[PDB]
C-alpha cells in the first residue's frame, strides 16, 4: 500500500506496510529529530505537527496520529517551520527575543503549535497551546512572545503547501465503509485514533483488519434537518465546538475543555460516543439536551436516544457490523449547561461532569434533564433526583430538598482524580450552582477577572 | 558580558529543532535499546523468576539478572546500598528485576512485560504512620536540633497556637526523560546521559564495570528538564547501559517511557509537620516546636541531607529565640524519593510558614504585620542567629515586603477583596504575601568546589569548558557572559563545549543552586590567569607593567597603542605563551556540625516575596491565581532576563506544587497517578494572570561571582504565597479554622471551606 503526502515542502511517497505506525515514530525514524517524544499519550505536545488539507491548517499530536491518515495532506514539522532560505518564522524570533525557551524541550512543540496559530491568524493562546505543557517558564514568556509574533504577517512558504494535489482499508463514502463494515464484524475501527492509538503506544496491542473513517467526507457532516442539527460520527470536536458557538453556546463551552486543541482536531464525536466512556464527557452533554443516535448495519438504520445506546460498563448497543453514523441534536436548548470538574481546568479526566437542562412555566419546574459523567460506571440520566424536581418550585431550597436522591441515583467511585464523597457532593454542588446561575447568580470561578 | 539581558546558549538551536538531546543524538547501525522488567509486589522475595519467554520475544539480544552484573550492584547516591537489579527480594511496586535488551526500543519494552515471576509477599510499608509504628525508618532514629527550650517558652507565652497538617509529594515531570547512551570505546566506555551529575555517572559505571575511574568517561551537553531528578536516578540507566554494553559487544541505548519513569524513579519527600508556635502579647515570637515525618522511601538515594536542608529552613524568614525539630527519616516500600529544587528547603519553610498564619489567625493579627514584626533584623553588637547559629546579616526583607507592598498595592487590594467576598456567596477571592529566606551552597560541604578549563585559539576565538551541567537555567549563558567579560572580549568569541568529565574532573551534581556562583568563579580563574599570561607578554612587548594593559571591548590598549583581541593572541602564540588554563573554585567560610545541628553550612541567603490573589468556588472547590506580584533578590543578577525567567518559572512549579500536582497510591504500594493523565502539573492558561516580577538589585555583601546572587532553588519557595492566598479565601468563608492541606486540590480546597462553614 502506498500514500503520499507533503513533508516541509518536498514532496514524498512512502509504502504502508505497517498501518499502525504513529506518525512520531515514523518522523524519528526518518531522522527528523526535531519531533520529540513525551509520553506516547497526546498530553504533553512535545510533538505537535502541522498538517493541511482542503480544510486548512491544523495543528496535531504526531503520536496519536497514524500514517495513512495524512494520505494526502500537508505536513509540516519543527524542522521546516523556518523559510527554506533560512530566514525564521516570526514566532521562532519572537519566542528567541520574549526568552520562550529554557531547556528547550517543549519548544518545538510551541513553534509548530504557534506557527499553525499564526499561519489560520488564531489568538486564543490560553485554549491553543494548552496541548504542549512545559516545566521551565511559567508560559509568560511564550504568551509574549507569541502576542508580538502575531503583529508579523504570516509565514507565506507554509502558505505554498495549500496548493498540494489539487492492506488497511480508507474508504471515502459512507456506503463503502458500511459496505466494507458488513462482512468485516471483527475489524478495529479507527477515526481520530485518539484512543485506538494509546492501545498500540501504552498497551502495546496487535490489531489486523484496519479502517480509518478519517476519509469519508459524507460521514464528517454538519447538516441541518426540520427537527434539529444532524451531526455525522466523523465530525471532530474542534468542529462541533466551532458549530455549537452559535445554536448551543454552552455545549461549546464544555467542549473548550475537551482535551486540547490538538487533540479536538483529530478527535471526533461518533468516535467519543462509539468508544463508550463513563468519563466520556461528550455523551453527558447530549444526553441531557436529549439528542437521538444513528447507528448502521448495513443499510440498516437504528435511531435510538443516545442514553438508550449505554447500557452496562464497557458493554454498549452495538450488533456485529453496525457503526455510528451521525446523532441529531434538536435546534435550541437555551435551558442546557455543561458542568465539568477536575483537578485542573484543561485538558483533564473530569470526575463529575453536570449537565441539567429544565424548563419553566412560570416559576413551575417542566421537563428536567439532568445527567452525569464519571458518577457510575456509565453515562447516565439521574432518574430519582429527576423525577423529584419535575413538577416543583425553581427555588434553591426546593432544589436542596431533592439532593439527597442523586446519592440513590448513583455510588460514585473512589479513584486517585476524587474521592467518592467528594464525586458525590460536586454532584449536589452542580444542582444548586444551576440554580443560582440560573437566576443570574455569580458562580463560574473561571470568568472572574483580576 | 555580565549583567546584560542577553538570550539563552541555545535559544536559536532550541526554537529550530536543531538542539539535540541524548535520544536525539545519531549512532552505530546495531545499537541496542533497553527496558527494565519492573516487580508488581511492594514487599516481596522473589521465589520464581522465569525469564524464558523474555528471551524467546522477538529482536531481544540479552536479558539480566542480578546475578549476571560482573561488579557493584549499586546506583545509590548514599554509601547507603541500593541495587539496580532487584536481589533476591523487591522492595517497591516499579523495582526493575530485570533488564531486556533489544534491537530496538520498542522489542524491549515488550519483552519487558513477558517475565514469568513469582512472588512469596510479606507485609508492607506504605503510610508514615505505620512506617513510624513499624520503626521503618532511615539513620537509626529521628534527628534532633534545639535552640534554647520550648517547652519552657511556650509554657508561658501569651499567644500558642497547635496544628498537624500534610504535605504531599512532587513529581518532576522534566519533558525529557531519564536517559543514557554507552559507547564501548574499546579498553574503557563512554557515557552520554541526560544527567544532573556526571561525574557521580563516571563514579557509578566504573564500579559497576570494574574499571578505574580514568577509563569512564562521560559527556553531556543538556537535558530536557532536571529539577533534582537528574541529580541521582540516571545512574540505573547509565549502569544498565554500560553493563549491557560491556556483555553485549555494542553500544547500548537506555530511556524510560513517562509510565516507566514515575513508576521507577523517585519524587519530592512528602511531608508531616506538627507545630507548636508561640509568641508574646506584643506579637514576637517566643518559639516553635516542630516534627518532620518525611517519606524517603524503599531506599537512601539522598534523603539525608534532604531532611537536613528541611531542618535548616525550618525558620522561615523569621527570627526565633527558642526552636527545636524532630526530624524522622521514615522508610516506606514506595519510591526511593530524591532531589527536587528546593532540596527540603520548601518542606521546612512551609511548616514555618503554616504555624506563623495559624498563629496570625488565631490572636486575630494580620499575618503580613505578624510577619513584618518577626523578620531578621536588616544588616548595619550582636548580629541575630538562625536556630542552627548562623549569623544572618544579609536580610533585606524589611525593605523588600515594603518595596513591594507599595508596588503591588497591598492594603487597597485587600481591602478591595473584603467588599467582594461580602457582594459575593459562591465564589471568594484570597490574598496572601509569602517571604523567602534561603540558604545557598552544598549542605554536605565538600562538594562546594568548581572547576573549569579555558583554550584560546590562535584566531582569537575561545572554547569554554566547566563542570556544571544545563538543564535551560541558562548557565552556560552566565559561564559565557563571565568569560567574556573577564578576557575583555564579545561574548560571540566564546563558545561553549560540552560538559566532560575528561575536561573537568571530579565535579559535584550541579545542584543547591551553586552551579552559577562556583563555576562562575572556576570560568573566572582560568579566564584571569590567560588573561594575564597575555598581559604580561603585552607589558614585556612593550615596556611597561602588566597592569596597566587593559582588555576591552575585543581590543587590547597598552603604552597608548591598541591592537585586537586576534592579534595579541596569535603574537603571544608567536611568542611560546600557553593560551590554556584551568580554572578552580572552592566556597569560602563554610563549617558546620550536621549532628550537632551548629555553625555556618551557607555562605549567604537569598531572599524575595509573593502576593498572590486568587478564587475559590465554594460549590466545589475549583481555583484559580488572578495575580502574582515578585521581588526577589538576585544580588547584582549576572543575566537579568536569565534570573526573571527562572523566577517565573520557579513560581509556578512552586504553585504547582501546592496546588493541582498530586501523587496517589492505593492499597498496595501502586502509584495510581504514573502518567500526564492523572498527574497536573501547571498548564499554559494556568499562569498567573497578571504576573509581575521584578528583580530586588543590591550587590551581594559575600564576595561572590559579580555580586550575583544564586537564583535557582531559592524562587521556588514563592509558590507558598499561593497556598496562604487559597486558605485566605476559605477564611473568608466561615469564622472557623479551615485547616487546609498540601496540595490544595479542588477537593481539598472544598474540605478546608467546608470546616470554616462548619460541616461534616
Ligand atoms: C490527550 C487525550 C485527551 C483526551 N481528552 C478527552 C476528553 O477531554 N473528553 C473525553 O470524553 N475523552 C477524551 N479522550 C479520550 C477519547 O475517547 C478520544 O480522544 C476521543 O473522544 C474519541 O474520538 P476519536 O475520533 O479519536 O475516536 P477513535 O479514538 O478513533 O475511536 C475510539 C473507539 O471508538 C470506535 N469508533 C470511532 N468512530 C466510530 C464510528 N464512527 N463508528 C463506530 N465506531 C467508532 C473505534 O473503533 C474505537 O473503538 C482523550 C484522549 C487523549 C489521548
Ligand atoms: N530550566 C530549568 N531551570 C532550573 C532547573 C531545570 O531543570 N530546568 N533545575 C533547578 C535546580 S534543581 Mo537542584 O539541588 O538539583 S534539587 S539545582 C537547580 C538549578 C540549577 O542551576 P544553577 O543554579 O546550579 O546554575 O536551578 C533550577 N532551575
Ligand atoms: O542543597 C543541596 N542540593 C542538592 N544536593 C545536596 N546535597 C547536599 N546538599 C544539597
Ligand atoms: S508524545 Fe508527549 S504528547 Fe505526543
Ligand atoms: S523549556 Fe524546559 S520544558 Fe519547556
Ligand atoms: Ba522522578
Amino acid at each position: 500500500m502506498e500514500i503520499a503526502f507533503l513533508l516541509n515542502g518536498e514532496t514524498r511517497r512512502v509504502r504502508i506496510e505497517d498501518p499502525t505506525q504513529s506518525l512520531l515514530e515514523w518522523l524519528r525514524a526518518e531522522g527528523l529529530t526535531g519531533t520529540k517524544e513525551g509520553c506516547n499519550e497526546g498530553d504533553c505536545g512535545a510533538c505537535t505537527v502541522m498538517i493541511r488539507d482542503a480544510a486548512g491548517s491544523r495543528a496535531v499530536n504526531a503520536c496519536l496520529m497514524m500514517l495513512p491518515q495524512i494520505a494526502g495532506k500537508a505536513l509540516r514539522t519543527i524542522e521546516g517551520i523556518a523559510a527554506p532560505d533560512g530566514r525564521l518564522h516570526p514566532v521562532q524570533q519572537a519566542m528567541i527575543d520574549h526568552h520562550g525557551s529554557q531547556c528547550g524541550f517543549c519548544t518545538p512543540g510551541f513553534i509548530v503549535s504557534m506557527a499553525a496559530a499564526h499561519d489560520r491568524d488564531r489568538k486564543d493562546y490560553d485554549d491553543l497551546l494548552a496541548g504542549n505543557l512545559c516545566r521551565c517558564t511559567g508560559y509568560a514568556p511564550i504568551l509574549r512572545a507569541a502576542e508580538a509574533a502575531a503583529g508579523e504577517p504570516p509565514a507565506d512558504w507554509l502558505q505554498a503547501d495549500a496548493a498540494f494535489t489539487l492492506p488497511a482499508f480508507l474508504p471515502e463514502t459512507s456506503d463503502a465503509l458500511a459496505d466494507w463494515y458488513l462482512a468485516h464484524p471483527e475489524a478495529t475501527l479507527i477515526a481520530g485514533g485518539t484512543d485506538v492509538s494509546l492501545w498500540v503506544t501504552k498497551a502495546l496491542r496487535d490489531l489486523p483488519e484496519v479502517a480509518f473513517l478519517s476519509h469519508c467526507k459524507d460521514l464528517a457532516q454538519i447538516r441541518e434537518t426540520p427537527d434539529g442539527y444532524g451531526i455525522g460520527a466523523g465530525v471532530t470536536i474542534a468542529a462541533l465546538r466551532a458549530f455549537a458557538e452559535g445554536p448551543h453556546p454552552a455545549l461549546a463551552g464544555l467542549l473548550r475543555r475537551f482535551a486540547s486543541e490538538q487533540v479536538r482536531q483529530v478527535a471526533t464525536i461518533g468516535g467519543n460516543i462509539a468508544n463508550g466512556s463513563p468519563i466520556g464527557d461528550g455523551p453527558p452533554a447530549l444526553i441531557a439536551m436529549g439528542a437521538s443516535l444513528t447507528l448502521r448495519r448495513g443499510q440498516e438504520r437504528r435511531r435510538m436516544p443516545l442514553e438508550d445506546f449505554f447500557l452496562e460498563y464497557r458493554k454498549q448497543d452495538r450488533r456485529p457490523g453496525e457503526f455510528v453514523e451521525s446523532v441529531t441534536l434538536p435546534k435550541s436548548a437555551p435551558g442546557l449547561r455543561c458542568y465539568k470538574l477536575s483537578k485542573r481546568f484543561d485538558q483533564d479526566i473530569s470526575a463529575v461532569c453536570g449537565c441539567l437542562n429544565l424548563t419553566l412555566k412560570g416559576s413551575k419546574i417542566e421537563t428536567a434533564r439532568i445527567a452525569f459523567g464519571g458518577m457510575a460506571g456509565v453515562p447516565k440520566r439521574a432518574a430519582a433526583f429527576e423525577a423529584a424536581l419535575i413538577g416543583q418550585d425553581f427555588r434553591e431550597d426546593t432544589i436542596a430538598a431533592a439532593l439527597p436522591l442523586l446519592a440513590q441515583d448513583f455510588t460514585p467511585l473512589s479513584d486517585m482524580r476524587a474521592s467518592a464523597a467528594y464525586r458525590m457532593n460536586a454532584a449536589q454542588a452542580m444542582a444548586l450552582r444551576y440554580v443560582r446561575e440560573l437566576s443570574g447568580e455569580a458562580v463560574a470561578v473561571l470568568e472572574v477577572m483580576p | 558580558s555580565v549583567g546584560k539581558p542577553l538570550p539563552h546558549d541555545s535559544a536559536r538551536a532550541h526554537v529550530t529543532g536543531q538542539a539535540r538531546y541524548l535520544d536525539d543524538l545519531p549512532c552505530p547501525a546495531n545499537t541496542l535499546h533497553l527496558a527494565f522488567g519492573l516487580s508488581t509486589e511492594a514487599s516481596a522475595a522473589i521465589t520464581g523468576l522465569d525469564l524464558e519467554p523474555v528471551r524467546e520475544s522477538p529482536g531481544v539480544i540479552a536479558v539480566f539478572t542480578a546475578a549476571d552484573l560482573p561488579h557493584d550492584n549499586d546506583a545509590s547516591p548514599a554509601p547507603s546500598p541500593e541495587p539496580v537489579l532487584a536481589t533476591g527480594e523487591v522492595h517497591f511496586v516499579g523495582q526493575p528485576i530485570f533488564l531486556v535488551a533489544a534491537t530496538s526500543h520498542r522489542a524491549a519494552r515488550i519483552a519487558a512485560r513477558k517475565a514469568r515471576i513469582t512472588y512469596a509477599p510479606r507485609p508492607a510499608i506504605l503510610t508514615l504512620d505505620q512506617a513510624l509504628a513499624a520503626d521503618s525508618r532511615f539513620e537509626g532514629g529521628p534527628v534532633i536540633w534545639a535552640r534554647g527550650d520550648v517547652e519552657t517558652a511556650l509554657a508561658g507565652a501569651a499567644h500558642l497556637a497547635e496544628g498537624c497538617f500534610e504535605i504531599g509529594g512532587q513529581e518532576h515531570f522534566y519533558l525529557e526523560g531519564q536517559a543514557a547512551l554507552a559507547l564501548p570505546a574499546e579498553g574503557g566506555v563512554v557515557i552520554h546521559c541526560s544527567s544532573q551529575h556526571p561525574s557521580e555517572i563516571q563514579h557509578k559505571v566504573a564500579h559497576a564495570l570494574g574499571l578505574a575511574f580514568h577509563d569512564v568517561r562521560v559527556e553531556m551537553r543538556r537535558m530536557g528538564g532536571g529539577f533534582g531528578g537528574k541529580q541521582s536516578q540516571g545512574n540505573h540507566l547509565a549502569i544498565a547501559c554500560a553493563v549491557a554494553a560491556r556483555a553485549t559487544g555494542r553500544p547500548c541505548k537506555m530511556r524510560y517511557d513517562r509510565d516507566d519513569d514515575m513508576v521507577i524513579t523517585g519524587k519530592r519527600h512528602d511531608f508531616r509537620i506538627r507545630y507548636r508556635i508561640g509568641a508574646d502579647a506584643s506579637g514576637k515570637l517566643l518559639g516553635a516546636d516542630f516534627v518532620h515525618l518525611a517519606r524517603c522511601g524503599w531506599s537512601a538515594d539522598l534523603s539525608l541531607p534532604v531532611c537536613d536542608r528541611a531542618m535548616l529552613h525550618a525558620d522561615g524568614s523569621y527570627f526565633v529565640p527558642a526552636l527545636r525539630i524532630e526530624s524522622h527519616r521514615l522508610r516506606t516500600n514506595t519510591q526511593s524519593n530524591t532531589a527536587f529544587r528546593g532540596f527540603g528547603g520548601p518542606q521546612g519553610a512551609l511548616g514555618m510558614e503554616r504555624a506563623i498564619e495559624h498563629l496570625a489567625r488565631g490572636m486575630g493579627r494580620d499575618p503580613a504585620e505578624l510577619r513584618a514584626l518577626n523578620f531578621y533584623d536588616p544588616p548595619e553588637k550582636k548580629t541575630q542567629t538562625t536556630h542552627y547559629g548562623q549569623e544572618v546579616a544579609d536580610c533585606v526583607l524589611g525593605e523588600l515586603v515594603t518595596r513591594l507592598q507599595k508596588s503591588a498595592n497591598f492594603t487597597t487590594r485587600r481591602a478591595e477583596i473584603a467588599a467582594w467576598n461580602s457582594t459575593n456567596r459562591t465564589l471568594a477571592r484570597g490574598i496572601a504575601l509569602s517571604p523567602v529566606k534561603f540558604g545557598i551552597s552544598f549542605t554536605l560541604t565538600h562538594l562546594n568546589q568548581a572547576g573549569a578549563l579555558v583554550q584560546i585559539y590562535t584566531d582569537g576565538s575561545v572554547a569554554l569548558n566547566h563542570g556544571g551541567t544545563e538543564m535551560g537555567q541558562g548557565l552556560h549563558a552566565k559561564m559565557v557572559q563571565v568569560a567574556a567579560a573577564v578576557l575583555g572580549i564579545d561574548p560571540v568569541q566564546v563558545r561553549i563545549t560540552a560538559t566532560d568529565t575528561s575536561k573537568v574532573p571530579n565535579t559535584s551534581a550541579t545542584a543547591a543552586s551553586s552551579g552559577a556562583d562556583m563555576n562562575g568563579m572556576a570560568v573566572k580563574d582560568a579566564c584571569e590567569t590567560l588573561r594575564g599570561r597575555l598581559a604580561g607578554f603585552v607589558a614585556a612587548r612593550e615596556g611597561c607593567a602588566a597592569r596597566d594593559v587593559i582588555f576591552d571591548a575585543g581590543q587590547v590598549q597598552a603604552s597608548g597603542k591598541s591592537w585586537r583581541f586576534a592579534e595579541i593572541v596569535a603574537a603571544a602564540y608567536m611568542a611560546r605563551i600557553s593560551l590554556s588554563a584551568t580554572g578552580f573554585y572552592a566556597t569560602p567560610k563554610l563549617s558546620w556540625d550536621r549532628l550537632r545541628g551548629q555553625g555556618r553550612p551557607f555562605l549567604y541567603f537569598a531572599y524575595g516575596a509573593a502576593i498572590t490573589e486568587v478564587v475559590i468556588d465554594r460549590l466545589t472547590g475549583e481555583n484559580r491565581i488572578l495575580r502574582t506580584d515578585i521581588l526577589h533578590d538576585a544580588g547584582a543578577s549576572l543575566n537579568p532576563a536569565l534570573d526573571i525567567g527562572q523566577i517565573e518559572g520557579a513560581y509556578v512549579q512552586g504553585a504547582g506544587w501546592l496546588t493541582t500536582e498530586e501523587l496517589v497510591w492505593d492499597h498496595c504500594g501502586r502509584l495510581m497517578t504514573h502518567a500526564p493523565s492523572t498527574y497536573k502539573i501547571p498548564a499554559f492558561s494556568d499562569r498567573p494572570r497578571i504576573f509581575n516580577v521584578a528583580l530586588w538589585d543590591q550587590p551581594n555583601r559575600e564576595e561572590t561571582i559579580f555580586r550575583s546572587k544564586a537564583v535557582g532553588e531559592p524562587p521556588f519557595l514563592l509558590g507558598i504565597s499561593a497556598f496562604l492566598a487559597l486558605h485566605d479565601a476559605c477564611a473568608a468563608c466561615g469564622p472557623h479554622w479551615p485547616d487546609l492541606q498540601a496540595p490544595a486540590t479542588p477537593e481539598a480546597v472544598l474540605a478546608a471551606v467546608r470546616r470554616a462553614e462548619g460541616r461534616a
